[PDB]
RNA sequence: GGUUGCGGCCAUAUCUACCAGAAAGCACCGUUUCCCGUCCGAUCAACUGUAGUUAAGCUGGUAAGAGCCUGACCGAGUAGUGUAGUGGGUGACCAUACGCGAAACUCAGGUGCUGCAAUCU
RNA sequence: GCAGUCAAGCGUUCAUAGCGACAUUGCUUUUUGAUUCUUCGAUGUCGGCUCUUCCUAUCAUACCGAAGCAGAAUUCGGUAA
RNA sequence: GAGAACAGAAAUCUCCAGUAGAACAAAAGGGUAAAAGCCCCCUUGAUUUUGAUUUUCAGUGUGAAUACAAACCAUGAAAGU
RNA sequence: AAAUAUGUAAGAAGUCCUUGUUACUUAAUUGAACGUGGACAUUUGAAUGAAGAGCUUUUAGUGGGCCAUUUUUGGUAAGCAGAACUGGCGAUGCGGGAUGAACCGAACGUAGAGUUAAGGUGCCGGAAUACACGCUCAUCAGACACCACAAAAGGUGUUAGUUCAUCUAGACAGCCGGACGGUGGCCAUGGAAGUCGGAAUCCGCUAAGGAGUGUGUAACAACUCACCGGCCGAAUGAACUAGCCCUGAAAAUGGAUGGCGCUCAAGCGUGUUACCUAUACUCUACCGUCAGGGUUGAUAUGAUGCCCUGACGAGUAGGCAGG
RNA sequence: GGAAUACUGCCAGCUGGGACUGAGGACUGCGACGUAAGUCAAGGAUGCUGGCAUAAUGGUUAUAUGCCGCCCGUCUUGAAACACGGACCAAGGAGUCUAACGUCUAUGCGAGUGUUUGGGUGUAAAACCCAUACGCGUAAUGAAAGUGAACGUAGGUUGGGG
RNA sequence: GAAAUUGUUGAAAGGGAAGGGCAUUUGAUCAGA
């Protein structure tokens, strides 16, 4: 990617990077006073608690869900470091409807082995590169329960759009800093 | 007092699609409806017989009965907290074949053909539709397309 | 706070033990709990669940029903299992020789089976003979044949046996039951 | 909005089969980050051309650094802003070392003097006034006189302690 | 003393507490309103089909 | 390709004003004994295809034509509108953020296509 | 009920000394309405007498500004209860 | 709109234009042009049997209506209605 | 002719091929419906989710509602009266809005630690008399939505702008000089000479002077101003625009940015950090509930027992369960 | 022309100080280092040391201090209310029993079931035993006269636990 | 021989109520080892 940008600039063109295939969405609003459609979309994205986060593969169908729940979530494009730290520290699998910590590769192999995922790094790879079995890997991952940000939200008020000096909506690359401070 | 007749509030619903009044064209009567066919309900105001109630305007259902000049349509109506089966006897002027499944049937035939050609040529099917994906990387040239710089315009009235 | 998508602390809604205080039924429940846990045979699990059922959920299985089930193609030599009472039925004149395992047998049903040359065994005897339910045929009596059932769902145009103490002329038959008096239902 | 950076933003009005390689429009946007820069770019493109973010794409966003960040310059700034009862165009002159600093000063000054929030201000133009005597505002002209010196009377030194034992002085 | 006359307030919430359930479609649906001539002929057609299939099971 | 009978979509087909139409077809056209209907063989009915004509119908062309149809980075991302803020404003209302998104207007193009059967220089 | 803004006109001439149409912006709760929130296991329901205090949108008294203020008398207004 | 004795500005007769600007019992809305309007001809489907369905709705009743079935009829050349 | 909202479909109860039944239907094995047989499972034909789905019975209480945003009706309006969607209060504690049913934030088992929300950080009061750019002086300043009010119109107060003009060929202001002739221009008028009025807006000499900007007369006269000059010598004038402040701005016990108090604020607009703290989030412990499990192979006397795992915990009316 | 630095981001880079927690209780597992013995920060705290051995910790109680805290019950959209009852205390004080019933559950028997009207008997209102009836059920339907439930392996199709 | 209510003694606190919750100081008292 870096060399493609450099070569396009050298040739006098502009390298338009591929649109992001993955987002991380964190619910930043409480559970009270949510209209039914955004509340249902949050439930279907498994953000049923404030400071809970999930990975979403970007399509039109999920982009419209993000559009619906924008005033209640902060979402963006997670880096490899962010995904790795999330899975390593707060990674839990849904096994027999139970939240089991991913403390060993045997758990991941026993639950995602049929999809070719043998380890926690296989899981991280399937998340970052949206693979054929991204849906199964993401659903196996329990919704991440993050704390409040350690340095604060960086804004006086969370519940206006990130573009308007708030916290919600697409903060595309700054979601990494937010999630890292929240992790 | 209040007024809730059979055709109450149908003043614009049951109008005749301005400059499309008069006799119903013959394709409406030459249409053939079989049991199980999916039909959309749109009342023709010029045909007062066999007319659907205003609730069923724009509703899509399944034919369960075929009579001389009418079909029976099954509609699931939301009543309270559940759906009730309703059976309407509608003349063919108030219904048309639904295209809500023509795309599905054509996809079925195309999927069958693709599966056969796959099991003849190699191993690849990909028979599921996918949502619009994020765009891949592309290189945009400036040859004959040098970027033009725009600025916000000052205020003026021009009234 | 959590936006719950389902009711919290919801009980399963299924019995996990018999409501009965029968010590022998509790012993049978213990035996089939062990079998269901350590055999992986679906027969043991379904028998364990059936042992919990209430009386209206264990309708009697007649000997005629057992004979009809044994007339199934390939079931002539299967052990018939009835988690409940097996009753006699004089309407059938030819009973086949078979093994029936049941919670209880009516005197007449046991007499008919023995005279036909079979055996009436208890559920623990059935467990010993077939620990995995080998060659078994579970029979269930008709649940919706109950008197109470025909009154369920009573309402207009349901045809559902109004709850009545006396039956006959003058008893809920004139207005709302025929077109000559107001309307029919 | 915050400490400003300047970005060039070039967008495309995404190509079709009939019109490949569209006209690649460019803007210089002052914003605190790239998300806001792209948002402002799309806002002004929707004010100028028949296009929206869904029907277009961002081809390039590049931060533009000050060419000479350590050379003192006079900037002329043409802005358009919404007051409580109308829209007005204003020309102001700001002395600073960079376009971003001049724009930050402009936003602070508009907020202070006209209660104009960021949302109500459009930056029409920021251009360096190459030649003095083309500076037309006295509050900047007074800083361009030869050998300009001025004192700072009544100096107020901040005390690190609650109590002072000296009855301090404001000399400078 | 006058009172409130009507409101649909809280009615959707009440309906969605136990949810709006689709009406449990079955195969072989009822022939209640089907044309009685068609039903009469269908009975004989099904009788003949059953007899043919019984006779042809040799 | 023309024409006729039956048509499908039902103005790109309609409307106004002129012009043209070979062949065939259609048409106007000629007659009143019969069937039939009228105040009136005008309409309708019957008879002839003979006495005549393309005058009309009809078809096509023409018109900076009316209308109609289509398209538009034309107007206009405007009006409006879903969602958001402990935004502005005394208020009326307005701005901004994430989305959807007209109508009029303007310009450009076009003025029936087609199915079955029969027939024709 | 009280007070403003404009200013066609009244004021012999002259809009604004004093007024002021056609309009329009307000304030007050000493009018009367509107409502039915409190009180129906009970706030004693007119008026007068007595007495205290408060407000100012000031009648008089103090000091003033203005006048279609010569004096006298008066009118408008300010500080003022 | 253009024309004819009485006869004009309204009578009767004629032509042309006329998308409904009329009429269809009544209130309003919708619908309707070789018709649903006007005139004429024949008629009793405003009949019999008991079900199904739509609206109001509890998916009860009543009213109104829809589509069939089994008869007997009406009308038309007929399809049909 | 939108936006929002709304119906249907996205498969094995499907698709395809062959041909059996009928008293229906067709001119006709023609069609209709139901079939026998045969073929197609990695993606069985979009996304996301699914403390599972489906089903049944029987019963409590309720059947006065109210509030907020938005749409909206009547009304001048109402803390009025009536509707639509949603969220709430009722039924709900907790942190913030001083105070308050509804607002903001967040919903609650018992504790510890950390981080925050909304709101705040002069002192009361935990937290910067922080940083930065400006604006405001109020002899009724102002000080955070709901919310506890203020308007039209005004101000060489002060700040920032728009446009049009004058100016070293001398601008504005200031002081001094001229401010004429035809001409008492034409007309009612009793009188009207620039100056009560109707129309007419000329010409001359001009550096310049209106058939006159006002004072004045009964009319004159006499002063004055437009206009031009003399002096000075560099910027100036006008009409607008909108920020803060001020006038507009009057009620009754004495009192309320919550109070004190605050004036390059501790006010207003804006920006950046740091910091404070909820029963909210994260981790852990304990209690209970629910769910999924392991364990009769004995000394195992508590298999409704013991043990493992995960999640959850607000509550009036009311239901049930264990005590 | 060559760098540097800022800014942003990454490191399965190193490392200091502070606070809270120490649940579990033979082994089992996944790992790391080590050639291998074995060791370990690897499925939850151990090691060393000191003082005290009692009111010292702690509990209870009274008071003080900081912050918070309206009077319960009731009707109500809304109660601390300038809405009602309550001065105080003790004792009493309000969904009971019965006839006939619906659902559900437990028990006995089961096409049958119900001994207890009555009789026999008795250690005498108990317990024990019992005939014929009767009630309900095993047949419904019709106003009634009346009639009265297998074409079929008590049917076919679809799903169906086992 | 209860409570309401009361006397005496003892202890404690007390600027326009009292009572209560969390936390600890102080005084009194006390269990366990
Ligand atoms: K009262
Ligand atoms: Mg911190
Ligand atoms: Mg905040
Ligand atoms: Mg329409
Ligand atoms: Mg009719
Ligand atoms: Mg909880
Ligand atoms: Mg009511
Ligand atoms: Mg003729
Ligand atoms: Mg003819
Ligand atoms: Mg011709
Ligand atoms: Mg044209
Ligand atoms: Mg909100
Ligand atoms: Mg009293
Ligand atoms: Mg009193
Ligand atoms: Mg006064
Ligand atoms: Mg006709
Ligand atoms: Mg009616
Ligand atoms: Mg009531
Ligand atoms: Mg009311
Ligand atoms: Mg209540
Ligand atoms: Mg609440
Ligand atoms: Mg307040
Ligand atoms: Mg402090
Ligand atoms: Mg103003
Ligand atoms: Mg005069
Ligand atoms: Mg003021
Ligand atoms: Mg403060
Ligand atoms: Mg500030
Ligand atoms: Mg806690
Ligand atoms: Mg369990
Ligand atoms: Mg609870
Ligand atoms: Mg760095
Ligand atoms: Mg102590
Ligand atoms: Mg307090
Ligand atoms: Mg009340
Ligand atoms: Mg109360
Ligand atoms: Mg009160
Ligand atoms: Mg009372
Ligand atoms: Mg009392
Ligand atoms: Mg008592
Ligand atoms: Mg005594
Ligand atoms: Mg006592
Ligand atoms: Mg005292």
């Amino acid at each position: 990617i870096i060399q493609a940008k450099r070569d396009a600039k050298a040739a006098g063109s502009y390298y338009v990077e591929a649109q992001h295939k993955l987002v991380f969405v964190v619910r930043i609003k409480g559970i009270n006073k949510i209209p039914p459609k955004p509340r249902k979309v949050l439930q279907l994205l498994r953000l049923t608690r404030i400071n809970s986060g999930t990975f979403v593969k970007v399509t039109k169908a999920t982009l419209e869900l993000l559009k619906l729940i924008e005033p209640y979530v902060a979402y963006g494009y997670p880096s490899y470091s962010t995904i790795r730290q999330l899975v390593y520290k707060r990674g839990f699998g849904k096994i027999n409807k139970q939240r089991v910590p991913l403390s060993d590769n045997a758990i991941i192999e026993a639950n995602l082995g049929k999809y070719g995922i043998l380890s926690i790094d296989d899981l991280i790879h399937e998340i970052i590169t949206v693979g054929p079995h991204f849906k199964q890997a993401n659903n196996f991952l329990w919704p991440f329960k993050l704390s409040n940000p350690s340095g604060g939200w960086g804004v006086p008020r969370k519940f206006k759009h990130f573009i308007q000096g708030g916290s919600f909506g697409n903060r595309e690359e700054f979601i990494n800093k937010l999630v890292k401070s929240m992790n | 007092g209040k007024s809730h007749g059979y055709r109450s509030r149908t003043r614009y619903m049951f109008q005749r699609d301005f400059r499309k009044h008069g006799a119903v064209h013959l394709s409406t009567y030459l249409k053939v409806y079989k049991v199980g066919d999916i039909v959309d309900i749109k009342a023709n105001g010029s045909i007062q017989k066999g007319m659907p109630h205003k609730f069923y305007q724009g509703k899509t259902g399944v034919v369960y009965n075929v009579t001389k000049s009418s079909v029976g349509v099954i509609i699931n109506k939301m009543v309270g907290n559940r759906y009730l089966e309703k059976r309407l006897n509608l003349r063919v002027e108030h219904i048309k074949h639904s295209k809500c499944r023509q795309e599905f049937l054509e996809r079925v035939k195309a999927n069958a053909a693709k599966r056969a050609e796959a099991k003849a040529q190699g191993v690849a099917v990909q028979l599921k539709r996918q949502p619009a994906q994020p765009r891949e990387s592309r290189i945009v040239s400036t040859e004959g397309n040098v970027p033009q710089t725009l600025a916000p315009v000052p205020y003026e009235t021009f009234i | 706070g959590i936006d719950h998508t389902s009711k919290q602390h919801k009980r399963s809604g299924h019995r996990t033990a018999p409501k009965s205080d029968n010590v022998y039924l509790k012993l049978l429940v213990k035996l089939y709990t062990f079998l269901a846990r350590r055999t992986d045979a679906p027969f043991n699990k379904v028998v364990l669940k059936a042992l919990f059922l209430s009386k209206i959920n264990r309708p009697p299985v007649s000997v005629s029903r057992i004979a009809r089930a044994l007339k199934q193609e390939g079931a002539a030599n299967k052990t018939v299992v009835v988690v409940g009472t097996v009753t006699d039925d004089a309407r059938i004149f030819e009973f086949p020789k078979t093994t029936v395992a049941a919670l209880r047998f009516t005197a007449g049903a046991r007499a008919k089976i023995v005279k036909a040359g079979g055996e009436c065994i208890t559920l623990d005897q059935l467990a010993v003979r077939a620990p995995k339910g080998q060659n078994t045929l579970i029979l269930r009596g008709p649940r919706n044949s109950r008197e109470a059932v025909r009154h369920f769902g009573m309402g207009p145009h349901k045809g559902k046996a109004p709850r009545i103490l006396s039956t006959g002329r003058k008893f809920e038959r004139a207005r709302g039951r025929r077109r000559s008096k107001g309307f029919k239902v | 909005m915050a400490h400003f950076k300047e970005y060039q933003v070039i967008g495309r009005r995404l190509p079709t089969e009939s019109v490949p390689e569209p006209k690649l429009f460019r803007m210089r946007i002052f914003a605190s980050n790239e998300v806001i820069a792209k948002s402002r770019y799309w806002y002004f493109l929707q004010k100028l051309h028949k296009v929206k973010k869904a029907s277009g794409e961002i081809v390039s966003i590049n931060q533009i650094n000050e060419a000479h960040p350590t050379k003192v310059k006079n900037f002329g700034v043409w802005v358009r802003y919404d007051s409580r009862s109308g829209t007005h165009n204003m020309y102001k002159e700001i002395r600073d070392v960079s376009r971003v600093a001049a724009v930050e000063t402009l936003y602070q000054d508009m907020a202070a003097r006209h209660r104009a929030r960021f949302r109500s201000i459009h930056i029409l133009k920021v251009a360096e006034i190459e030649k003095t005597a083309d500076v037309k505002r006295q509050y900047v002209k007074q800083f361009l006189t030869k050998d300009l010196k001025f004192p700072l009377p009544h100096r107020v030194q901040k005390s690190t302690k609650t109590f002072s034992y000296k009855r301090p002085s404001t000399f400078y | 003393a006058k009172s409130k006359n009507h409101t649909a307030h809280n009615q959707t919430r009440k309906a969605h507490r136990n949810g709006i359930k689709k009406p449990k479609t079955y195969k072989y649906p009822s022939l209640k309103g089907v044309d009685p001539k068609f039903r009469r002929n269908h009975k004989h057609a099904l009788h003949g089909t059953a007899k043919a299939l019984a006779a042809a099971k040799k």
